[PDB]
């Protein structure tokens, strides 16, 4: 029925779709504040309600369904900016079992803000390109060294995204399960 | 040693390059590019939904602008050349050349529906209607800046033998009326500093030798300006002139101090845009040059505040490493009351004189009234806390609600001041006869 | 002395750089050689000509000199994306240059980067070159080392810790070496 | 919701299976098309490439004409059904 | 019925509102293939209507036999229709099987305009325009530039009063207008601006101007310059203007992996010069052959001269000119200015436009268009072999629209590889064509006939042909002074029994004054009206036509017996 690969994981389609549902700040373009809106999974008033250059929030999908055309403008979150990536870099290398507190859709929204939203940004976009990937090479070297503590019981995880976790997921639940039913099968 | 030149609201030099911007407003900006020896012009609007971005070419070399949402007008300052486009197709554009004596040139221009205005070096004012037909002529103050909101217009003159001075006069089609004129204006000058400092910043002084940075009417057409500097002015109750006054109501450099963690990053510049009720619309320019360039970077908001604070203060208050400096909360409060006291105040006399645009203002009114009496319960609670019965019962007078007297009652038993818990009573019984009265 | 700090930091910068479209195509090439123990990359000319022309001229004009400081750039990023030990890492080139028949090769063409083909005709047996070297000094019993790289050597004479004309010998117990083949190309 | 490899007893479940789905997909819940896509909708519109002289069809948006190697510009709702059965591509 | 340059943007507007419905396709677009101006017209025209989400259907046209098809079979709905690259020559309203009663939803009764459930708009570069189409009708609607009323007003007058005029005084009149449309009427084809540019311009009212829409404008003016170079020399100034316009601020600023620039620079008249080789660049270029003689050794010795005297060793010379050595690189500006004047060869310096993106380095227009042809070129009973050629013809717009995007640079590249052998393969023919002295020189025009050769499926394709016509064009302008004349070149094919066969104009050199005009045209419509012979005229360019292997003698006898030539 369901499909071989969804048995147990979410795809990264699914992922994007999930990020998707979350609040984001933009400027538009146009007023509408006084047809409407009428939606049915979301607040109606704010989009009801736009003032041209008046700062509002709303849900990413419908932020990038107004950027496809003129009229809208989308403000970067506050975390994404060279500064920030600096001290998250720092806190990286001073601590080096601890993951830095990022939020837990980081990757997802910056692979799409780049590429939806390029000309949004007030630093330069090659440097943020840099900066995110020292961030994930420096964490996938901790999570090298985390696979050594697979065992019978549990295992303690912070501040790792949801993309992350998702890419492991088969592995980590698979080996664990194994080691599992050794440790019991010696009880009974 | 001062010289007189061409203004337009927030434009930029050329600088190293073959183009710039002319002026800036809430509704767009207008911008410019020398080919050989002619030029091409663009004009942009924020409001791409009402409004087409376009383009065209000027062999006149203009080098004066303004800008409304009705039409662009354009000068030339030496030729006396001008131009009027209307944004509509419908009425087509009209051209005049303007008589000027022998090194007489053009200083600013403005527009009204159905008004246009010129001035010059020679303190020389003619004005037209919107077909051209002239209307008058005067001899004033030479002119320095000119802004207009619909029919209401604020104009500031400048001479060696009579100083610095502003007008404020509404063109009503009813009737034309004077609200000011040429009175004294408090404005800080630049001219100490370009003397002294010698800071290869001399081509913006060159550009702009008064130093205004802009100037334009707020959302709700009060006059403003930004200073040399980098302040804030606002004037209030320009409607009585034994009340009428000038009131500091923000400093750009006691912001950045405070963001770049209380340091000197003098490499940082705020160029204004307008004013939206109380949040400044600005562009955060960094590096040699303190103005902006294209592609045109996003702009920001920044909400205005008191002049209240102490670098030093705030440094011992204080005493990762760029953290924004943390402030006293009676300094927080008592900046919260006077800006609720000021916010409240302009708009009570917008209301009282021009009503509600939009239905739903007093409503805002009543949260400012909120916010001024729960700051003030925070100051009298700290008096109460200091045991100071005197300041805490003056403090008691200013506030507005019974529900805050209520909750000074409580303070005051907490604070175990009966003395003050009866007088409150006292207030609050008097008050409630001068309520039932 | 400071050209042969200049050099490596370019070819360094040169490795944490290029793009294309969105993917650091060597940069995530050298991680996952790493994670199968393969030390080494196989970096492309035209991508360095695009980069820079004036690296690739300074390549095409002296590349036995040139050819080990890009080497040991390549290793100084290899820990920085892999630790919070690794051997020297090989440089491997390929190219688009015109091919040369290999009957025209002549004395203009010596310690020059050269692009030919053939048929292999013969193999020889795995040699050993030395890389990493120890030395013990025979007279005060003193002890150093070397570092060998294989671009066109011999032991030294300046005795140290008199000290004597040729004092030295190898400690082959505490010394790193790696393989050599002959190939014939006809 | 071709035969000759399976078992009869097996060519006649098939059918029952068919019926059970029709079943379900009618009645109530029907505004769902359980039969569907299973990846989440990314774009409204999109261009797809004309793979397949099938002629002149109909479907519950309307009538199409699939001139071989033609390029529309449609939205995604209405030719998924047709990608899937195969004369579309997504260029 | 047409419209003018002052209200471009009113059809615009009337478009938009007049295919508003989402319940249907109610925009199509008719394009003509074996076009690149046409090709790159239809693509600023998609990314236009994209933005604005109308739905639309796109479909290419080889000519005249398949647009019948095609219009036949429509649907009522379909409120809008654009004709993009063909059409203008011919009575439309004729041609198609219209009647306007079929056709009117309301008539105006204020104005007496007829508003027309279906319309039909017109882009052509070609001239002249037919009168019926302008003048006459109410459905079609033709944009042009202003040739129309700067022009046609005799012509004008004499339409509308020959209309209206339906004894001495009847029998004058009726003489004079008659007598003026003929003279209007039979003169030779011609082109006379870009479509892609006038696109532009509707952009530039609009306000959508961008460095994509930009690069899109050069891409289609610069197809132009090889057969037209009046036209390109007439349109070039504004290009420059565009470009030093759009050009970011902060110039000369050091790369990045995103950074992309657009600039003006020297351009050769070179064979693809940043592919393939130096050498290779001067050997196949169209011009040198016709400056030098490329075709014999007395030529080629030429060659090797000039490179000893400018002082690059002949073995660098052949080198890649990506890995050839940069010292030469930034000299060759210099050397050329110092050498060229000794061969006559002084014309091989221009400006041009070159774009760049990020790393993966630089390339002209002159190139794009070339890598941009071969790939139309090569791109991969009778009536049904007919059939399946033109088919797979059409495939090939699509493996062309594909690579002028960014992201598929990796198509461009092969493109390229495409168009370096179709070059060899063209000179490896032209000179077997003048060593063996096919060409026969009869008094009124020059003919050649391929009766064989190594392949000559190659040039069954129009374009091909095209090429090989324009070597041999150089060839017989700069060969001796005297004698420009019309050229007749044809091509047997074995599966057929049919020569393919196309009528070439003369040209003047590239550095010398009204153009010519290629009179072809009413001469093989005269012939083929008369004529026995077995015949086919369905492509959109009326200058070239096909004919059975037993009936060319007597068709070309027929043809120079006449006086239209
Ligand atoms: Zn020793």
């Amino acid at each position: 029925s369901l499909p071989a690969h969804l048995q147990q994981t979410f795809s990264p389609e699914e992922i994007q779709f999930i990020v998707e549902n979350e609040p984001i700040k933009i400027f538009p373009r146009i007023t509408t504040r006084q047809t409407r809106w009428q939606l049915i999974t979301t607040d109606d008033k704010a989009l009801n309600n736009m003032v041209a250059m008046r700062s509002t929030e709303v849900v990413l999908w419908i932020a990038l369904l107004l950027k496809q055309q003129s009229k809208c403008s989308i403000v970067a979150p506050q975390w994404l900016t060279t500064k920030e990536l600096d001290r998250k870099i720092q806190y990286e290398k001073t601590h080096p079992d601890r993951f830095s507190e990022l939020p837990w859709n980081w990757l997802v929204l910056a692979r799409i803000l780049f590429n939806k939203a390029k000309d949004d940004f007030h630093d330069p976009i090659h440097e943020l390109r840099g900066k995110i990937q020292d961030l994930r090479e420096i964490r996938q070297i901790k999570v090298l060294k985390g696979l050594k503590y697979l065992n019978e019981s549990h295992l303690q995880l912070d501040n790792l995204s949801l993309l992350e976790i998702n890419e492991l997921r088969p592995f980590i639940t698979e080996i664990m399960d194994k080691l599992r039913e050794i440790h019991t099968a010696s009880l009974t | 040693k001062f010289r007189y030149m061409p203004f337009s609201p927030a434009g930029t030099p050329f600088g190293f390059t073959d183009r710039r911007y002319l002026t800036m407003n809430e509704v767009g900006y207008v911008s410019t590019v020398k080919n050989s020896e002619q030029y091409s012009i663009t004009v942009s609007f924020f409001d791409v939904g009402r409004f087409r971005e376009y383009h065209f070419e000027d062999l006149f070399g203009y080098d004066l602008c303004f800008l409304n949402e009705k039409g662009t007008l354009f000068g030339q300052s030496k030729t006396g050349q001008i131009q009027y486009r209307p944004h509509d197709s419908i009425h087509s554009n009209w051209t005049k050349i303007i008589p000027l004596q022998a090194g007489e040139r053009i200083t600013s221009v403005a527009a009204t529906p159905v008004r246009v205005i010129v001035g010059t070096s020679l303190g020389y004012f003619r004005s037209f209607n919107q077909f051209g037909v002239p209307f008058a002529v005067e001899k004033t103050s030479p002119i320095v800046a000119l802004t207009a909101q619909n029919y209401r217009v604020f104009s500031v003159h400048y001479s060696q033998f009579h100083g610095l001075s502003y007008s404020l006069s509404e063109l009503g089609t009813s009737s034309k009326r004077y609200y000011k004129r040429e009175c004294p204006l408090p404005m800080s000058l630049p001219n100490i500093n370009s003397d002294m400092k010698k800071d290869a910043n001399l081509d913006y002084y060159n550009f702009n030798p008064m130093g205004i940075k802009s100037l334009f009417f707020s959302s709700y057409g009060d006059p403003c300006i930004f200073g040399s500097d980098n302040t804030l002015l606002l004037l209030s109750k320009w409607r009585s002139p034994e009340e009428s006054k000038w009131l500091p109501i923000l400093d750009s450099n006691m912001e950045i101090w405070k963001m770049s963690g209380g340091k000197e990053t003098t490499d940082i510049h705020v160029w204004p845009l307008a004013l939206a009720y109380d949040t400044l619309n600005c562009i955060l320019v960094k590096g040699k040059h303190i103005w902006p360039e294209f592609p045109l970077p996003l702009p920001s908001e920044m909400e205005i505040r008191m002049p209240v604070f102490v670098k030093s203060k705030l440094l011992e208050e204080n005493k990762e490493e760029d953290k924004e400096i943390q402030i006293p909360v009676s300094m927080a409060a008592e900046e919260e009351y006077l800006r609720s006291k000021v916010l409240s105040e302009l708009l009570t006399d917008t209301l009282e004189n021009d009503g509600e645009m939009y239905g739903n203002e007093n409503e805002v009114l009543a949260a400012l009234n909120g916010a001024y009496d729960k700051a003030l319960l925070r100051l009298f609670a700290s008096a109460c806390s200091d045991q100071n019965v005197e300041k805490a019962l003056s403090l008691a007078h200013e506030l507005k609600q019974d529900r805050a007297l209520t909750a000074a009652v409580k303070i005051s038993e907490r604070a175990e001041l009966p003395s003050l818990v009866k007088k409150i009573n006292n207030i609050r019984e008097a008050r409630y006869e001068q309520q039932l009265k | 002395d400071d050209d042969n700090t200049e050099i490596i930091k370019s070819f360094k910068n040169f490795i944490l750089e290029f793009r294309l479209d969105s993917q650091f195509i060597y940069r995530d090439q050298l991680r996952n050689n790493i994670l199968v123990k393969n030390y080494s990359l196989t970096v492309n000319m035209e991508h360095l000509i695009g980069y820079n022309e004036d690296i690739y001229k300074k390549l095409s004009d002296e590349p036995s000199d040139i050819i080990p400081l890009f080497e040991t750039a390549i290793t100084q990023v290899a820990k920085r994306i892999s630790i919070l030990s690794l051997p020297t890492f090989q440089l491997i080139l390929n190219s688009n240059a015109n091919q040369i028949p290999l009957r025209d090769l002549d004395s203009e063409h010596v310690s020059k980067i050269v692009r030919l083909s053939g048929i292999i005709i013969s193999t020889s047996v795995l040699s050993s070159r030395a890389t990493y070297l120890s030395i013990m000094c025979r007279n005060c019993r003193h002890t150093t080392s070397i570092t060998i790289n294989n671009f066109n050597v011999s032991l030294p004479r300046s005795c140290l810790s008199n000290c004597g004309p040729d004092p030295y010998i190898i400690i082959h117990e505490s010394s790193k070496f790696i393989d050599q083949q002959f190939l014939k190309l006809q | 919701n071709d035969t000759n490899n399976l078992s009869h007893q097996e060519q006649e479940y098939l059918k029952e299976y068919c019926d059970l789905i029709t079943d379900l997909k009618s009645g109530d819940l029907v505004d769902i098309d359980l039969s569907g896509s299973l990846v989440p909708p990314s774009d409204v519109f999109i261009d797809v490439r004309v793979l397949k002289d099938a002629g002149e069809i109909q479907t519950e948006y309307g009538v199409f004409n699939l001139i071989k190697d033609s390029q529309f510009f449609v939205r995604q709702s209405d030719v998924e059904r047709l990608i899937q059965q195969g004369y579309l591509q997504k260029i | 019925m047409y419209y003018g340059i002052s209200q471009f943007s009113e059809a615009y507007n009337k478009i938009l509102r007049n295919s508003s419905s989402h319940s249907s396709c109610q925009l199509v677009i008719f394009v003509s293939c074996l076009n690149i101006d046409a090709l790159c017209a239809t693509k600023m025209l998609s990314l236009l209507f994209k933005k604005q989400l109308v739905q639309s259907q796109i479909v290419p046209i080889f000519g005249y036999s398949e647009l019948r098809r095609h219009y036949s079979q429509l649907d009522d709905n379909i409120n809008s229709l654009l004709l993009v690259g063909f059409g203008g020559v011919i009575d439309l309203e004729a041609f198609l099987e219209i009647d306007p009663q079929e056709y009117v939803i309301d008539t105006d009764e204020k104005s007496g305009e007829q508003s027309f459930r279906r319309d039909i708009y017109v882009l052509d570069a070609h001239r002249p325009w037919n009168l019926d189409n302008i003048f006459g009708s109410q459905i079609i609607q033709c944009f042009d530039d202003g040739t129309v009323d700067d022009t046609l007003g005799e012509q004008k007058e004499a339409y509308y009063k020959l209309l209206e005029l339906d004894r001495k005084q009847r029998k004058k009149q009726i003489h004079e207008y008659e007598g003026v449309l003929e003279e209007y009427y039979s003169q030779g084809t011609t082109v006379v601006n870009s479509i892609s540019a006038q696109i532009y311009s509707l952009l530039s009212a609009i306000g959508e101007t961008n460095l994509s829409n930009l690069w899109l404008n050069i891409l289609g003016t610069t197809s132009l310059d090889i057969a037209y170079a009046q036209v390109y020399n007439r349109l070039y100034p504004l290009l420059q203007d565009e470009v030093k316009r759009l050009t970011p601020s902060s110039r000369n600023s050091v790369k990045t992996p995103d950074t992309l620039t657009l600039n003006i620079q020297p351009d050769y008249y070179l064979f693809l010069l940043r592919h393939s080789s130096l050498y290779d660049s001067f050997y196949y270029s169209n011009y040198v052959n016709a400056k030098l003689s490329l075709w014999n050794e007395n030529g080629k010795k030429r060659l090797h001269k000039m490179f000893a005297r400018m002082g690059i060793p002949l073995s660098t010379a052949q080198e890649t000119w990506l890995y050839m050595d940069h010292s030469i690189k930034r000299e060759l500006g210099i050397i050329f200015d110092k050498n060229l004047d000794r061969y006559g060869l002084q014309d091989i310096i221009r400006d041009g436009f070159v774009r760049t993106l990020g790393y993966r380095g630089s390339i002209s227009a002159s190139e794009f268009v070339e890598a941009l042809t071969a790939l139309l070129e090569v791109g991969n009973n009778s009536a049904q072999k007919l059939t399946n050629l033109r088919k797979r013809w059409v495939s090939n717009f699509w493996l062309s629209w594909d690579a002028l995007d960014d992201r598929k640079v990796e198509l461009l590249n092969r493109g390229i590889q495409l168009a370096q052998d179709l070059q060899r393969a063209i000179f490896n023919t032209g000179v077997a064509i003048l060593e063996k002295k096919l060409i026969k020189h009869l008094r009124i025009y020059r003919l050649c006939v391929l009766q064989d050769g190594p392949d000559l499926d190659l040039y069954r394709n129009p374009l091909t042909l095209l090429r090989l016509g324009n070597w041999l064009i150089e060839c017989c302008a700069e060969s001796e002074d005297k004698q420009l004349l019309p050229m007749v070149l044809a091509s047997i094919d074995e599966n057929t029994d049919t020569y393919l066969v196309a009528g070439l104009t003369p040209r003047y050199p590239r550095g010398l004054k009204k153009p010519i005009l290629n009179n072809f045209s009413m001469a093989f419509q005269q012939i083929t009206a008369e004529t026995d012979a077995k015949v086919r005229i369905d492509n959109f360019e009326s200058s070239i036509i096909e004919i059975r292997r037993e009936d060319l003698s007597p068709f070309l006898e027929k043809l120079t017996l006449s006086g239209l030539l």
